[PDB]
C-alpha cells in the first residue's frame, strides 16, 4: 500500500534508483520500470535520479515533470533528461559601433563569449573591431574624425541579447557594463524597466533578427551623451581596438508548471536569482566548443562525498556526460561526436581538479585517459574544458589559429579559377580564423608583386548566397581584370592567420606585408589560370 | 510460463505486464487467488497415505449418527445404492385374465413405442407364453419399470404428488423418500474441518445427448473436438440437484462412459448423511453455480474438469424467475401482445439449466427469421387467445402439469422430444433430450409449431367445428400418394407428416426446400394455399 | 471550483450508449412504475391489458375497427386536440383496453407524462371502481368543500364549466344521473398526485383534496383489490381453498 | 463507477482518445460516445483529443469548454474544435498621412499585412503610399512641400488596429513602432494608456470603422513634431515609398469562464504574454492566402516525437486539417474550397520542413503530393505556406502580378461601351494587381495617340457602389468627352499590373509609359463603340 515515495516527487523510490522510462501506450502516458529487452528497441533513454530530491539537478522542474514533458515547452530537448541543470546563461552581443565628437566613424563589429582563466561563474564577453579600411582615403581615424587633444568622442552602438542557456528569462534583462582597457569602466547599461515583455528562449535573439537592434544610446532626454570618452582613453582604444561587456546574473521570475490545469504561470515568488546559488555548487561543469567553436556551457549533476544528501545522486561516469548533454554516441562503441573521434580534443583541468583525477588514474593503472573514459568519476565542482585539438588559441580561449598543414587542405578543392577570381567551398568552420589573403604576382623570373600591399586591405573575401565563398579582385585593385605578364608566371595566393596579423601601422609605420607571418595557400601558373 | 508469474507477484512490475500483456495479466490473476488451493489439494491427492488419514479423519464424526443407525435405515440406504431389478413371477400372478393369449400371439417387434430393453422383457415374457393390441402394450409398459427411487425424482423434479404412475406405486415411493428425508438429520458443520473436496464421475449423455454424440473425437477417443466443446462452455454457468446425489470421497480410475470429473465444494450448513462404504449422500434439492469449465489431461486420456459449490437452492431459484422476466417481456414488444403475458413461462430443475434458459434466446431468433412475419404474429394471438403458454424444461414431460390432467387416461401418458396439446393449446419443449432424428433444437420447435399452427388454420373455417387441416378429403387422399415421397417418419400419419413438410420447406437450407419442391410437387401449392387464410 | 466541474460532469457524460431502441422500452417501463402496484393489478383482474404500440396510434388493428366517430378528444387542459397527433388513446368496452404510443422523452419532461398518468385515473374511476360505485358520499364530501370556500381558485383546477354553473352544494341525486362529470374531477386529482413536480401545486390550491387522495394512495388501495375479488366465484373458492388445507 | 480521468478536464480518457462528439438532446445538451451510423447523417463532427491534457492546443480553453460552447461568445468558430489554437494577431493598419515642415500634402495609403521568408513569430505589415497625381500642377514633391536641404517635415498619420486572429484581447493594446527603409527608426508610436477599455473580437477594427481613426501625432504637448525627419530621410522616402510597421505581442490578459455562475470575468493573473510561446513551440503554422488574398494564419496541435506528453495528441493529417481549420469540403470527394480544386494552390515548405516531407514522400514511393494528401503526418514546428498558383508574387508575398493570360480572360465580359467609358463587372479578387490602364487612339493607317501619356496619371479607375467599374475618360483628359478622327479607327486600351509599374520618374525623367511591358485589354473599331 505504501509503494514509497519520501522525496514526494511522483516517482517511487526503487524507481528512481535502478532506472525508469516513460513510454507512450497508444495514448496513454504511464511510467515504467526499465525493462532492457522492450526498450531498447524502442529508442528510450535509461534515466536515474535521487530518491532524496524533489529536483536532482536543483533547477526548479521536479524529476518528475522533467521526463514527462509537463513542463515549460521552451526548456531546449537534451536538458529533459534529469541529470541536467536547466537555467539561462545571458550575454551581450555588440554588431556594430559609429562615432563621433561632442566624418563619423560608422564601423560594423564582431563579438564572441569569452572564458579566461582558475575561472569562475561570470559571464563576458569580448568585441574587436575590424580593422580594414572600408573607405581608400580614410587612412588615420584620428583625422577623418575631427579629435582634438581637447575634444570628446561619443559611442553609439548597436546590441542584442542572446540566451545560450536551457531556459527562458521572463521580466528582467540583464545589467551590463562597458569596460575599455583593465578597468576603466566607460558606461553601465541601464536596466530598462517594464520593456522586456517578450521571452529569451534558447538560442534565440532580443530583439529576433528582423528588427531593428536596441540602439545603445538612448536617443532620448536621459543624458545628452552618457558616453564621453577623453582623448587618452581614444589613443588606448586605438592601440588595442578591443572592449569587454561584463554581465551580472540578475534574471527575473521562474515559469512554473501548475498540475491542476496545466498552465504555465510566471510565478512571482521564485526568481533565479536564489537558485542559481545551488546549482553553481552542486555540479560539475563541462565546457565545449565542438559546435561552432562556440563556447557552450553544461552542467552535470555529481555525487560529492562529504554530504549525507549528496551521496544519493547516481554515480556519473565523464563517459556518460558527454552523451548525454551534448550528443556523443556509440556507433561502433567508441566515442565519437558528429564522425570526429574523441582523441581529437584536449583535456584541460583547473588546478583542484586536476589533483583528483590524477588520484583516480592512479587506482586503475592506466596513463591514456581516453581508454579509462568510462571509469572516471566525477565529484562536485570540478570545471573541464574539452577543445578542439587542432587548432592554436589564446589566453581568452578564442579559436584564433591553426597549424598551416590543416589550412591547406581546406582548399586544395579548385571548383573553378578564372582571372576574375575564385568561387570556392570551404568548411564553414575555418573560414572564421582566417582574417584576410595576400595577392602577388610573380615574374617569369621569380619576381614578387603583391597587389594589396597594405595592412588594412586585406578584406577581399566575400561569401555567395549558396555557401560559396568568392574571392573579388576588383575590390582593391583598379577596378580593372587580372593582368599577367607571361602566360607563364605563376600566380600566388596567400593566407594571413589571426595570430600572425598586424593590426596598427608599425614602429616607422610600415604598411608593407613584409614583417607579416605568411601562408603559402596556392600557387598556379598562367596556363592553369 | 515463469517469467509472466514473477512479473505479477512483484508488487512494483504487476502494472507492466498489464499494459503489455493484457491476456497473460487475466489468466495469471484468476491463477493465483482462487485456482492454486484447488491445486494443492490434487498433489496430496495422490498419496494413498493421505486419502486415508482424510478418510478416517471423516469418520469419528459420523461415529455417533452411525451408531444410532437402526435397522430400517441401513435398510433403506441399501435398496437407493442398487438398481432393484423388476421380478417376471411377480407380474405374471398380477395378470391371470385372457389378455396373455391375445397377447401370446402378437407381432411384438412391431411397435416404435417401445425400446429394446423393453422388448426384450417382453421376449422372455413371450418364450413363457395395427389393431387394438398396442393399446393394451400402452397399458403394461407402465407396469414393467424397475423400481428406482433415484431415477423418478428427476423425471418428477421433486414434485412427487406426480399422477404419472399407479396410485399404490405412488404411495410406495412417497413413503420411501420422506423416510430418506428424516435420515439426513445431521449437519457436515463443524469446527473439525474447512474446506472439504469431492468427487463424482459422471457420463455426458445424461446431460446431452445431442452434444455427447459429437464431443469425442471421431477418429482418437482420447482427444476432444475443440470446436464442440466451446459450444458446450458457453453458458454453463450454474445447476440445481433435485435428486440424491451419490458421491465418493477419493478420486478413483473412472469408467470408459465417464468423461466428466466434478469437485464439489459443501456449506457447513449443508445437510448429508456418511456411509461405510465410502461415499456420501447429499441432500435433495441442492444448487449449484459453476465457476469454470477446462479440458485437462489423466493418464493419457482427455476429460473434462468441472468445479462447483453449494449454495441455497433459493438463490439460484431467483435466477429462474428474473431470467424469466427478461424473455417474455422483450418478445411481447417484438409480437404485439399486451404488456402482461406470462408467455415463455419455463421450469427447469436438473444438472444442465444454465443452457436451457439461455438457449432459449436463440431458437426464437432463428425462428422468426425463416417464417413468414404475419403467420407468427396471427398464430401467436391465436394461442394468446386461450391460456397457453411456451414452456421449457428439463424433466419428462409426463410429469409437468398440463399434459396428465386434460388426457385423464394413465395409460394416455406420452414422451417424446416435443408434444402439442390442443386442448390446452401449449407447446412442450424437453431440452436434455436428443431427437432421434433431428439435426439440431431449433427443428424440434419448428415441429411442435407445425400442430400448433395446423390447429388454427382448421379454426378459422368454421368455429363450432374443432378440427385439423387434414380428415377433410381433400388431403387425406393426397397423403395416399406423396406420403410416401419423403422421410420415413412422416409416413407415419397424416398429423407428423404435415408437421414433417412444415419444417423442410421452411428449412434454412435451400437445397431442402428444392428436395420437398420436386418430389411433392402437389403439397407444395396445397400449403401455400392454407397459409394463404390470414 | 474543482467541486463544481463534478456535477455538471456527470450529468453531461453519459458513460455508454443504450442502444437505438432500448431506450424506448426502459423509458416506458420507468413511467408505469411510479404508479402503485395495487392499481395494476386491479386492472389486469378485470381484464384487458396495456399494449405499447411505436407508430401512429391513429391506425392499429384493435383501436382502427371501433370507435372511429370519437376523433374528438380532449386533453387535461381542456383543449381539443385530433387522435391523430394525440400519443395515448384510450376506450371503455367489453374488452377494456389502454394503448400507450411509446417515446424517449418520459423521463425528461413531464407534460407528455401527465396524460399518461390522467388515462390512468380515468379508467380506475369509470372501469375499475365503477363496478363497486366506489366514488361515493366521502368523495362527495371533499367534492362539496371545495365549491364552497374562500376565493379558491380550486374549483377552476378541477372543475369544468358544466360544474361552475350549479348553484346551491352537490346532491347524491346528482352523481347518479351525471356521473362521467364527477369521474372526470377524480382522473384530475389522481393525475396531479402522482407526477411529483406536480403535487405541491395541488396541496397547494386544494388542501382537502390533497388530503383525501394522501391517505387513499397510503392505506386505501388495497381495500380496493380485496373488495374487487369479492364478486369472482373462483376467487371466494380459491380462498376456501387455502382456508381449508392449513387448518384442517 | 469512478470513470477515470487523470487530466482532470471532464471528458474521461477512453472518449477522449476513440472520439467523442457533443449533441443536443431536444433542450438537454450530452456527452455521447461516437457512434459511426446514428450520428454521421445528422452532420455532426467527430472529435479527437489528448487524455492528458487539459488544453490540447494549450491555450487557455479546455478541451470541455471548446466543444460544448462554454465559453466566451467571441472565440470564433473555426477555433472551437480542440485541435485548433484560439489566439491573437493584432496588426496596424494606416489610412492616410499628410505632411508639412515644422501646402500639406495629404496622399491616401492601402496597408497589407505581411510575411516574407527564415520566417518568424512576429507581426509585421507594410504600406504603401499612392504614387498617383491628385493635383494636376503638383509635379515633384520636393517643391510642393517647402523642403530645404537643412529643413524637416513633419508627419501626421490615423491608423486603425486590426484583429485577425481568433480571440479578443481586452486591457492593453500594443506597442509599434514605424521604421523607413532598412533601419531608420522614425518613431515609435506611444502606448496610451487605460484607454482600449473596449475589446477586439476577431475580424474587428479598433476604432470601428463609423468613428474617426486614432490620430498618430497626439495634437497635445508630448512633442512639438515627435516624427523628426533629416533631410537624407526625405530623400529615400521620396524614392521608396514604402513604411514598415513592427508590433510586438504584449496583449493584456485573458477572460475565462466561470462554472459558479456563467460570469465570463478578466482575470487579472493570466496574460497573453505567458501561453503564447507554449502555442508558438508545439503547433504547425499554415499560412493561406485563399479568401480575398489576405494572409490568414492558423495553428494546428500536432505530435513532437521527442516528447513524452506530446505523442498523446491526437496524429493530425494535412487533408483533414485543411478540412477543420478553413472550411475545405468534399462535394465529391475532391477536395476544394469553393469550386477552386486544391490543385489551384502551390505548397511552399521552409528547409526544415521541406526536408521533413522529403522524407514522408519516401517510404510512401510517390512524386505528387496533391494524391498522397490523405497520408502526410504533421509535425510540430513545421511551416506551410498555401498560396494562388495564378498570380505573381514579391519578396514578402503579396500578390502583386499575374499572367497575361489571365488578365485577359477577367475581360471576356463588357456589360457595356460607350464614349463616355466601360461598366464592368469583374472578380473582386483581381482588381488588386491592376494599377490603372492606358488609353490610346489609332488611326486607321496605325498610328498611335495615347491620351493620359504621364508617368504619374494613371489612377482613372473608380469603383460603382454597385460593384461594377467604371472607367472616366474625363478625369485625366480636359473635362472633355472622348473624340474620334474615324468611325474605323480601332480603340486600343492596355492595363498595367502594379509589378509592372514604375514609381518614380526616369533617369531624364520621363514620363512616358514607354518602357513600360503593357498588356492589351480592348479593341474596339470607332463605329463598334
Amino acid at each position: 500500500p505504501t509503494v514509497p515515495d519520501r522525496d514526494n516527487d511522483g516517482i517511487p523510490d526503487s524507481l528512481e534508483v535502478e532506472g525508469y522510462t516513460v513510454d507512450v501506450k497508444n495514448k496513454r502516458t504511464f511510467l515504467s520500470p526499465w525493462i532492457s529487452n522492450i526498450h531498447e528497441k524502442k529508442g528510450l533513454t535509461k534515466y536515474k535520479s535521487s530518491p532524496e530530491k524533489w529536483s536532482t539537478a536543483s533547477d526548479p522542474y521536479s524529476d518528475f515533470e522533467k521526463v514527462t514533458g509537463r513542463i515549460d515547452k521552451n526548456v531546449s530537448p537534451e536538458a529533459r533528461h534529469p541529470l541536467v541543470a536547466a537555467y539561462p546563461i545571458v550575454h551581450v552581443d555588440m554588431e556594430n559601433i559609429i562615432l563621433s565628437k561632442n566624418r563619423t566613424i560608422s564601423k560594423n563589429t564582431s563579438t564572441s563569449r569569452t572564458h579566461t582563466s582558475g575561472f569562475s561563474n561570470s559571464n563576458s564577453s569580448t568585441v574587436a573591431i575590424d580593422h580594414s579600411l572600408s573607405l581608400a582615403g580614410e587612412r588615420t581615424w584620428a583625422e577623418t574624425m575631427g579629435l582634438n587633444t581637447a575634444d570628446t568622442a561619443r559611442l553609439n552602438a548597436n546590441i542584442r541579447y542572446v540566451n545560450t542557456g536551457t531556459a527562458p528569462i521572463y521580466n528582467v534583462l540583464p545589467t551590463t557594463s562597458l569596460v575599455l582597457g583593465k578597468n576603466q569602466t566607460l558606461a553601465t547599461i541601464k536596466a530598462k524597466e517594464n520593456q522586456l515583455s517578450q521571452i529569451l528562449a534558447p538560442n534565440n535573439y532580443y530583439p529576433s533578427k528582423n528588427l531593428a537592434p536596441i540602439a545603445l544610446n538612448a536617443q532620448d532626454d536621459f543624458s545628452s551623451t552618457p558616453i564621453t570618452m577623453n582623448y587618452n582613453q581614444f589613443l588606448e582604444l586605438e592601440k588595442t581596438k578591443q572592449l569587454r561587456l561584463d554581465t551580472d546574473q540578475v534574471y527575473g521570475n521562474i515559469a512554473t508548471y501548475n498540475f491542476e490545469n496545466g498552465r504555465v504561470r510566471v510565478d512571482t515568488g521564485s526568481n533565479w536569482s536564489e537558485v542559481l546559488p545551488q546549482i553553481q555548487e552542486t555540479t560539475a561543469r563541462i565546457i565545449f566548443n565542438g559546435k561552432d567553436l562556440n563556447l557552450v556551457e553544461r552542467r552535470i549533476a555529481a555525487v560529492n562525498p562529504s554530504d549525507p544528501l549528496e551521496t544519493t545522486k547516481p554515480d556519473m561516469t565523464l563517459k556518460e556526460a558527454l552523451k548525454i548533454a551534448f550528443g556523443f554516441n556509440e556507433p561502433n562503441g567508441n566515442l565519437q561526436y558528429q564522425g570526429k573521434d574523441i582523441t581529437e580534443f584536449d583535456f584541460n583541468f583547473d588546478q583542484q581538479t586536476s589533483q583528483n583525477i590524477k588520484n583516480q588514474l592512479a587506482e586503475l593503472n592506466a596513463t591514456n585517459i581516453y581508454t579509462v573514459l568510462d571509469k572516471i568519476k566525477l565529484n562536485a565542482k570540478m570545471n573541464i574544458l574539452i577543445r578542439d585539438k587542432r587548432f592554436h588559441y589564446d589566453r581568452n580561449n578564442i579559436a584564433v589559429g591553426a597549424d598551416e598543414s590543416v589550412v591547406k587542405e581546406a582548399h586544395r578543392e579548385v571548383i573553378n579559377s578564372s582571372t576574375e577570381g575564385l568561387l570556392l567551398n570551404i568548411d564553414k568552420d575555418i573560414r572564421k580564423i582566417l582574417s584576410g589573403y595576400i595577392v602577388e604576382i610573380e615574374d617569369t623570373e621569380g619576381l614578387k608583386e603583391v597587389i594589396n600591399d597594405r595592412y588594412d586591405m586585406l578584406n577581399i573575401s566575400s561569401l555567395r548566397q549558396d555557401g560559396k565563398t568568392f574571392i573579388d579582385f576588383k575590390k582593391y585593385n583598379d577596378k580593372l581584370p587580372l593582368y599577367i605578364s607571361n602566360p607563364n608566371y605563376k600566380v600566388n595566393v596567400y593566407a594571413v592567420t589571426k595570430e600572425n596579423t598586424i593590426i596598427n601601422p608599425s614602429e616607422n609605420g610600415d604598411t608593407s606585408t613584409n614583417g607579416i607571418k605568411k601562408i603559402l595557400i596556392f600557387s598556379k601558373k598562367g596556363y592553369e589560370i | 510460463f515463469a517469467k509472466a508469474f514473477a512479473y505479477y507477484i512483484e508488487p512494483q512490475h504487476r502494472d507492466v505486464l498489464q499494459l503489455y500483456a493484457p491476456e497473460a495479466f487475466n489468466y495469471m490473476d484468476k491463477f493465483n487467488e482462487q485456482e492454486i488451493n484447488l491445486s494443492l489439494e490434487e498433489l496430496k491427492d495422490q498419496r494413498m497415505l493421505a486419502r486415508y488419514e482424510k478418510w478416517e479423519k471423516i469418520k469419528q464424526h459420523y461415529q455417533h449418527w452411525s451408531d444410532s443407525l437402526s435397522e430400517e435405515g441401513r435398510g433403506l440406504l441399501k435398496k437407493l445404492q442398487i438398481p432393484i431389478e423388476p421380478k417376471k413371477d411377480d407380474i405374471i400372478h398380477s395378470l391371470s385374465q385372457e389378455e396373455k393369449e391375445l397377447l401370446k400371439r402378437i407381432q411384438i417387434d412391431s411397435s416404435d413405442f417401445l425400446s429394446t430393453e423393453e422388448k426384450e422383457f417382453l421376449k422372455k415374457l413371450q418364450i413363457d407364453i395395427s389393431e387394438k393390441e398396442k393399446e393394451f402394450l400402452k397399458k403394461l409398459k407402465l407396469d414393467i419399470q424397475p423400481y428406482d427411487i433415484n431415477q423418478r425424482l428427476q423425471d418428477t423434479g421433486g414434485l412427487i404428488d406426480s399422477p404419472s404412475i399407479n396410485l399404490d406405486v405412488r404411495k410406495q415411493y412417497k413413503r420411501d423418500i420422506q423416510n430418506i428425508d428424516a435420515l439426513l438429520h445431521q449437519s457436515i458443520g463443524s469446527t473439525l474441518y474447512n474446506k472439504i473436496y469431492l468427487y463424482e464421475n459422471m457420463n455426458i449423455n445424461n446431460l446431452t445427448a445431442t452434444l455427447g454424440a459429437d464431443l469425442v473425437d471421431s477418429t482418437d477417443n482420447t482427444k476432444i473436438n475443440r470446436g464442440i466443446f466451446n459450444e458446450f462452455k458457453k453458458n454453463f454457468k450454474y445447476s440445481i440437484s433435485s435428486n440424491y446425489m451419490i458421491v465418493d470421497i477419493n478420486e478413483r480410475p473412472a469408467l470408459d462412459n465417464e468423461r466428466l470429473k466434478w469437485r464439489i465444494q459443501l456449506s457447513p450448513d449443508t445437510r448429508a448423511g456418511y456411509l461405510e462404504n465410502g461415499k456420501l449422500i447429499l441432500q435433495r434439492n441442492i444448487g449449484l453455480e459453476i465457476k469454470d469449465v477446462q479440458i485437462i489431461k489423466q493418464s493419457e486420456k482427455e476429460y473434462i474438469r468441472i468445479d462447483a459449490k453449494v449454495v441455497p437452492k433459493s438463490k439460484i431459484d431467483t435466477k429462474i424467475q428474473e431470467a424469466q422476466l427478461n424473455i417474455n417481456q422483450e418478445w411481447n414488444k417484438a409480437l404485439g401482445l399486451p404488456k402482461y403475458t406470462k408467455l415463455i413461462t419455463f421450469n427447469v430443475h436438473n444438472r444442465y439449466a444454465s443452457n436451457i434458459v439461455e438457449s432459449a434466446y436463440l431458437i426464437l431468433n432463428e425462428w422468426k427469421n425463416n417464417i413468414q412475419s404475419d403467420l407468427i404474429k396471427k398464430v401467436t394471438n391465436y394461442l394468446v387467445d386461450g391460456n397457453g403458454r411456451f414452456v421449457f424444461t428439463d424433466i419428462t414431460l409426463p410429469n409437468i402439469a398440463e399434459q396428465y390432467t386434460h388426457q385423464d387416461e394413465i395409460y394416455e401418458q406420452v414422451h417424446s422430444k416435443g408434444l402439442y396439446v390442443p386442448e390446452s393449446r401449449s407447446i412442450l419443449l424437453h431440452g436434455p433430450s436428443k431427437g432421434v432424428e433431428l439435426r439440431n433444437d431449433s427443428e424440434g420447435f419448428i415441429h411442435e409449431f407445425g400442430h400448433a399452427v395446423d390447429d388454427y388454420a382448421g379454426y378459422l373455417l368454421d368455429k363450432n367445428q374443432s378440427d385439423l387441416v387434414t380428415n377433410s378429403k381433400k388431403f387425406i387422399d393426397i397423403f395416399k400418394e406423396e406420403g410416401s415421397n419423403l422421410t420415413s417418419y412422416g409416413r407415419t400419419n397424416e398429423a407428423e407428416f404435415f408437421a414433417e413438410a412444415f419444417r423442410l420447406m421452411h428449412s434454412t437450407d435451400h437445397a431442402e426446400r428444392l428436395k420437398v419442391q420436386k418430389n411433392a410437387p402437389k403439397t407444395f401449392q396445397f400449403i401455400n394455399d392454407q397459409i394463404k387464410f390470414i | 471550483q474543482e467541486e463544481h466541474l463534478k456535477e455538471i460532469m456527470k450529468h453531461i457524460v453519459k458513460i455508454e450508449v443504450k442502444g437505438e431502441e432500448a431506450v424506448k422500452k426502459e423509458a416506458a417501463e420507468k413511467l408505469l412504475e411510479k404508479v402503485p402496484s395495487d392499481v395494476l393489478e386491479m386492472y389486469k383482474a378485470i381484464g384487458g391489458k396495456i399494449y405499447i404500440v411505436d407508430g401512429d396510434i391513429t391506425k392499429h388493428i384493435s383501436l382502427e375497427a371501433l370507435s372511429e366517430d370519437k376523433k374528438k378528444i380532449k386533453d387535461i387542459y381542456g383543449k381539443d386536440a385530433l387522435l391523430h397527433e394525440h400519443y395515448v388513446y384510450a376506450k371503455e368496452g367489453y374488452e377494456p383496453v389502454l394503448v400507450i404510443q411509446s417515446s424517449e422523452d418520459y423521463v425528461e419532461n413531464t407534460e407528455k407524462a401527465l396524460n399518461v398518468y390522467y388515462e390512468i385515473g380515468k379508467i380506475l374511476s369509470r372501469d375499475i371502481l365503477s363496478k363497486i360505485n366506489q366514488p361515493y358520499q366521502k368523495f362527495l364530501d371533499v367534492l362539496n368543500t371545495i365549491k364552497n370556500a374562500s376565493d379558491s381558485d380550486g374549483q377552476d383546477l378541477l372543475f369544468t364549466n358544466q360544474l361552475k354553473e350549479h348553484p346551491t352544494d352537490f346532491s347524491v341525486e346528482f352523481l347518479e344521473q351525471n356521473s362521467n362529470e364527477v369521474q372526470e374531477v377524480f382522473a384530475k386529482a389522481f393525475a396531479y398526485y402522482i407526477e411529483p413536480q406536480h403535487r405541491d401545486v395541488l396541496q397547494l390550491y386544494a388542501p382537502e383534496a390533497f388530503n383525501y387522495m394522501d391517505k387513499f394512495n397510503e392505506q386505501e388501495i388495497n381495500l380496493s383489490l380485496e373488495e374487487l375479488k369479492d364478486q369472482r366465484m373462483l376467487a371466494r373458492y380459491e380462498k376456501w381453498e387455502k382456508i381449508k388445507q392449513h387448518y384442517q
